[PDB]
RNA sequence: CCGCACCUCGGAGAGGUA
């Protein structure tokens, strides 16, 4: 009797199974206290009750298991866990527990945790005994993930002008720069998409911070995958948490040997969380920006790294710009000088209906060659000097009218010889 | 459960209801009142 | 023997009906005492007494059922809820009550509640067992609302050009910006009216915070719907009361599957007042606006959404630009990147009287596909590539000469190919 | 705690104990 089986569970079958137990009305009765007092009828009879979720440490020392459907969201109903089970396991914020649990005594509030029996969804031998992430040897992206489909899709022309303009990698960090209303929602949902079917392997996150409701509710029933978001209507702390939860299971994956992909589509707004977050410290920057404001982000986003031992953390950020605020600028001048990839975007080429509308001249990757082979790289510079003349709307146009005679680029680049 | 003085009843369930409101409970909130509000005291 | 109609009676009729009744001087009394007195001499007799209002709960576990008639303000004759009976009926803030009232017997200020007979202007069984609104799937606006009367009336000309600038649908979330004296009473009063007049099955709510006193009286006697107004001679806290009693009234009424649409023009207002009544934290934003000031006005704002079981909550508000003050430009610039539909007004084009004086160019919806076919999105997009070129007045001009040619935008449509 | 925004420690009465 997981608790998340009967989270995920309608309203509906759950007070049918309680009024077949013989409890309460449970109509008037929230959810939470249907599981509560459903849990307590078959804790009654003998039966044993099982859990899971991500630990979340608290400050004074204890924890909880938060569960991902909620955005981690603080609730009442959740796995407590005593801080002496941290000090045995040598547990930190992240791991994901599941084991035996049971219901609260009188004067308790929580379910406490007798005995973990899977840790980070693997054996707890493996999982007490590991190097850490700061210890993990930092590499370049040297794998290849090739984001073209293949099948010829109309869709797939996104990820070949991606491919083309920018390759990405295992471990990559790049940066998608676009003024609003360019079309980053349709590209990143194709980039996730293209992810989850060409790289199953690899762990693909999708993280929303401050955002519409429904375009939330639309992320979530589109792309195949796992959605944590936490619209506008939370205050920033519940954003710093999220990131932290969201950044500690990364790094708890990446540490467990696992290609975690990351797309971020709210480091301004992240940042500007931190800088709403933080204490007064006195000292004001251009834009009104703390000065340890953009410390949290920018580690955030420097996490990203190849690993040589195993695994990679892949974070591909979208930047916004042209927003009418100083703010945003600053912070996006800043965070240019970081990473090493941007993949910029044209209003010129958005406001004639040309999508996408990808910046090809401002487009790069900083070593490119250890993503792509000799012959693809040198094809790649003859295609950017034929290019590179040309103006950007009519570069789009002619990349297109050469995409649109074949279905992958390997014709392409064989009928350019 | 039948036609007898149950379909009554059921209305008489919120006379009475009232009833022991007015008697019982008012009382009880008059109490709980008297616990809460302050006491006539020294200047 | 209702208490609305009671509360509508004038003065003369019931100072007649005292004084047949044979109580005190009644020239001397004021209207609710002179109700009070008629009612407590008409149970003494042994009748009953009816009444409804909208429920307030308190911080300190009781509440009160305020009237519709004051703008939900603090009267002497409001109904007391005994604590019993919220426990008792899961009663919660702006749950509708209707009943019959017994007077305040020896000892008591307030009308004590015998029995609900109607919650929410339905059956109680009905009302007892439902969904949260926390809990209802959000979605995109789907259902079309069409704001062109097509009565050939003069003042369809704004319907007009609102509907081909932007549509606006059910569950929309946009925000009206305008500078000063650009003419926000009369567009409001505009929709109103083709709100009330084209779906008369839609609950129109118009909410004015912090107004003047002669357009409160001029809007409650020009538009045929429920007004909640507050003017500037109550403090902040009498707004946020307001503001609060609305939207717990709205989400009760999306809850009871109705299509609520909220005309708010007091977005900045309310901010200000939140900002205002706020406790000092010790941390200032640029302009003077508070850390924790902005959360509730965004989450008011973020209320609006679409449901999918049943129900629309539909809230468009007025942002004020260009006031001198830095405070409503932060404000302004904050809210922006919330929702998804800006209605910009020009200046320049107001001042020459040229009425409806709306910026075409930065006007616009995002995912207007979804209220629009595909040959109307084609018409506007070829009209908005015909107008782009052209300045604002120009476009003004040139837009009312070719709708001033025929009754409805169809004709036109059909006579630019 | 004064203003957010980068060009060359007392008195009376009542009851009781020895």
């Amino acid at each position: 009797m997981n608790l998340t089986e009967l989270k995920n569970t309608p309203v509906s079958e759950l007070i049918t199974l309680g009024e077949n137990m013989g409890l309460e009305n449970l109509a008037r009765m929230r959810k939470q206290d249907i599981i509560f007092a459903i849990l307590k009828q078959h804790a009654k009879s003998g039966e044993d009750i099982f859990g899971d979720g991500v630990l979340e440490i608290l400050q004074d020392g204890f924890g909880f298991l938060r569960s991902a459907d909620s955005s981690y969201l603080a609730g009442p109903d959740d796995i407590y866990v005593s801080p002496s089970q941290i000090r045995r396991f040598n547990l930190r914020t992240g791991d994901t527990i599941s084991g035996k649990i049971r219901p609260p005594k009188e004067g308790e509030r929580y379910f406490a945790l007798l005995k973990v029996n899977e840790v980070n969804f693997d054996k707890p031998e493996n999982a007490r005994n590991k190097i850490l992430f700061e210890n993990l040897t930092p590499l370049h992206a040297n794998s290849r993930l090739r984001m073209e489909r293949g099948n010829g899709s109309t869709e797939d022309l996104t990820a070949r002008v991606l491919d083309l303009a920018s390759p990405i990698g295992r471990g990559q960090r790049g940066l998608i720069v676009a003024p609003p209303k360019a079309g980053k929602t349709m590209l990143l949902q194709n980039i996730a998409q293209s992810i989850a079917y060409n790289h199953p392997d690899c762990v693909l996150m999708v993280l929303l911070i401050d955002e519409r409701p429904e375009e939330v509710t639309e992320m979530q029933r589109l792309v195949k995958g796992e959605v944590v978001a936490s619209t506008f209507d939370e205050p920033a702390s519940r954003h710093v948490q999220v990131a932290e939860m969201v950044i500690e299971k990364a790094k708890r994956l990446v540490e467990h040997k696992k290609d975690v992909i990351i797309l971020l589509d709210s480091i301004t707004r992240l940042a500007r969380a931190y800088n709403t977050v933080v204490p007064a410290s006195g000292k004001v920057l251009t834009g009104g920006v703390d000065a340890n404001a953009l410390h949290r982000p920018k580690r955030f986003f420097g996490a990203a790294r190849n690993v040589e031992e195993g695994g990679s953390l892949t974070i591909i950020a979208t930047a916004l710009i042209d927003t009418g605020s100083k703010m945003d600028e600053v912070i996006y001048e800043e965070f240019k000088g970081t990473g090493n990839m941007e993949l910029h975007l044209s209003r010129k080429i958005a406001e004639k209906r040309v999508f996408p509308a990808i910046d090809y001249n401002r487009s790069g990757t900083r070593k490119e060659e250890l993503l792509t082979t000799q012959e693809e790289l040198q094809k790649m510079w003859i295609l950017r000097k034929i290019i590179h003349p040309m103006g950007e709307i009519d570069a789009m146009e002619f990349l297109i009218n050469k995409l649109a005679m074949t279905k992958t680029n390997d014709d392409f680049f064989e009928m350019m010889k | 459960l039948t036609d007898e003085e149950k379909q009554n009843q059921l209305e008489q369930l919120a006379e009475q209801y009232d009833e022991l409101k007015h008697e019982f409970e008012k009382k009880l909130e008059a109490k709980r009142r008297k616990i809460t509000q302050g006491d006539d005291l020294a200047p």
